[PDB]
This record gives structure tokens, C-alpha cells and sequence, in this order.
């Protein structure tokens, strides 16, 4: 299928902020700080909660998204993670990965945090949610995951890039793993068949930390028509 | 010429898309969205979003 860029639902650097510190088609807000390179979601601090989301929504019957990010820290260990988001309403702020809970659409959550020791963690997971569900925190979502994988995500030497693509009723999520810097060089992570999202939506991304923390760093939102 | 299509192609692909194009330009969003979606439509030939030197120099 081709493929049109959605400007209005992207950004990215080398001046991914305006001079008044905002960046242009998104509404940021938490401990999110937008710089010229990337957008530092939620810093390594202590209980951080960062969001970035589109203002306009967008009406796409089937799109793609590309996502480069950093999720750096000192330990082995890392908390919390990162979330991707598809969505009727912006969850700017919340206890979900730093973005609202009860969410209608989907959202993929890249858990550098193992809550229900089960040595299973770091892990990509993919939840739907009606408008009514509650996403389990200490659970790490393990019975609403829709589906999922595990990769390790953290302190890579290149940055890592998750392309997310809904094409008819199947979202499917890609993932580049920092090892190399072939932007392409994606392998499987997951994929879920037979699923609707509403018509009209805003993009998100948004990060947290809390006991543990790491840097949540997103250089670029790239998002297609398809 | 040339140096203006690339004047902001700041990713190097050789195509000008709007969020290259939005840093020319910078206002309200509201009257950069209406440019920048001007600009599309006049010059974008193809609808993949992007503008090349083809349709840049028309
Ligand atoms: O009391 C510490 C801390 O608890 C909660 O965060 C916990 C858990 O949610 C996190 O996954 C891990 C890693 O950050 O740490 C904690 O155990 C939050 O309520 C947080 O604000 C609180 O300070
Ligand atoms: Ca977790
Ligand atoms: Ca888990
Ligand atoms: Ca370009
Ligand atoms: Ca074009």
C-alpha cells in the first residue's frame, strides 16, 4: 500500500521545538521537556509522568507509525517505561505509563519494569480498552495483553524504532533493537488480528518512572496515511 | 534553486515535507497548518506528503 507522511500527527529534530518552547501539532505536558533533538517524556527521576499528544485528532481508516527512542539508565534495572497511543482522548495525564487511564483504543507498552515477578520483563505489550477497563500496573497488563513480545529495549548503542502499522483490523508492531543503525533492519514483535479503534483519534506517547527511573527519550513520531 | 529545496532538507531524503517545511515558515498554528496545507495541495502531485524537486520547481 502507499504510503502518505502525516506532518500534523509527526515530530522529530533537528528543530523539533519552537521558540516558546512548544512543539508545533502536540500538546505536552507532565515532566515532558521538548528540546531541538528529542523529547525527554519522563526524566530519570523519581515518580515522573510525561505525556505527549496530538491536539487535532486525525481520520485514518488504516496507518503506520515509526517511533525512535532512548530508554537510557545506570542498572540493569530500569523503571517504568514507555507507552505508545492510539486513541478517542488525549491521556495526558494519569497513572497509565504517565498517560489517563480508562482509554478508548489501543496503546503498546514498552515495560522496562518486571511488577508481577515473573522474570518476563523488559516487554512490548499491545491492550485494548473500550473506555471501562483499568490497566493492571502491578500486573504489567499480562491478562488484558491482546498480544505481546519481549524484547530488551534499554541502553542500546543506537536508538531503537518501533514501527506500528494498523492495516485492515491488524495491528502489527515491528521493532529495531538499537544493534544496528539500519533504521530498516525491524524484526517480529507481534500482532493482533480482527481489531477496530475509533475512527477519529489522537497519537501519544508518554513515559514514567517511579521507585526506579530512566531517561524516556523520543526523537522522532512519524506517522502515515496509508 | 537547488540550494533552496535544500536549504531545509534537513534529513537529507531530497524531499521537503510539512514539519521541514514548518521551520521555513517559523504565529498561530492554526495559520501555519493553512500554509503549510496550502503548499501541499499546490505542489504535492502524488499524495505521498512529501514535495521533490520535480514538483518543488514545478
Ligand atoms: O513507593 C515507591 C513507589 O511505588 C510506586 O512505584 C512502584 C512501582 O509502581 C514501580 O513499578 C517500581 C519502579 O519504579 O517502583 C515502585 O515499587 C509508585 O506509587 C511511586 O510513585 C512510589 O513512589
Ligand atoms: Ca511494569
Ligand atoms: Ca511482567
Ligand atoms: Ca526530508
Ligand atoms: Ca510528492
Amino acid at each position: 500500500p502507499h504510503r502518505r507522511f502525516e506532518y500534523k500527527y509527526s515530530f522529530k529534530g533537528p528543530h523539533l521545538v519552537q521558540s516558546d518552547g512548544t512543539v508545533p501539532f502536540w500538546a505536552h505536558a507532565g515532566n515532558a521537556i521538548p528540546s531541538s533533538d528529542q523529547i525527554r517524556v519522563a526524566p530519570s527521576l523519581k515518580s515522573q509522568r510525561g505525556s505527549v499528544w496530538t491536539k487535532t485528532k486525525a481520520a485514518f481508516e488504516n496507518w503506520e507509525v515509526e517511533v525512535t527512542f532512548r530508554v537510557t539508565g545506570r542498572g540493569r534495572i530500569g523503571a517504568d517505561g514507555l507507552a505508545i497511543w492510539y486513541a478517542e482522548n488525549q491521556g495526558l495525564e494519569g497513572p497509565v505509563f504517565g498517560s489517563a487511564d480508562l482509554w478508548n483504543g489501543v496503546g503498546i507498552f514498552f515495560d522496562s519494569f518486571d511488577n508481577d515477578g515473573k522474570k518476563n520483563n523488559p516487554a512490548i505489550v499491545i491492550i485494548g480498552n473500550n473506555g471501562q477497563i483499568h490497566y493492571d500496573h502491578q500486573n504489567d497488563g499480562a491478562s488484558q495483553a491482546l498480544a505481546s513480545c519481549q524484547r530488551d529495549f534499554r541502553n542500546k548503542p543506537y536508538p531503537v524504532r518501533a514501527k506500528i502499522t494498523y492495516y485492515q483490523n491488524t495491528l502489527t508492531v515491528m521493532i529495531n533493537n538499537g544493534f544496528t543503525p539500519d533504521k530498516n533492519d525491524y524484526e517480529f514483535c507481534a500482532k493482533v488480528e480482527n481489531m477496530i479503534i475509533p475512527a477519529q483519534g489522537h497519537f501519544g506517547i508518554s513515559a514514567a518512572t517511579g521507585g526506579l527511573a530512566d531517561d524516556h527519550d523520543v526523537l522522532s513520531f512519524l506517522t502515515f496515511q496509508l | 534553486q537547488l540550494h533552496y529545496f535544500k536549504m531545509h532538507d534537513y534529513d537529507g531524503n531530497n524531499l521537503l515535507d510539512g514539519l521541514e517545511l514548518s521551520t521555513a515558515i517559523t504565529m498561530s498554528e492554526d495559520e501555519l497548518i493553512n500554509i503549510i496545507d496550502g503548499v501541499l495541495r499546490d505542489d504535492d502531485k502524488n499524495n505521498d506528503g512529501y514535495i521533490d524537486y520535480a514538483e518543488f520547481a514545478k
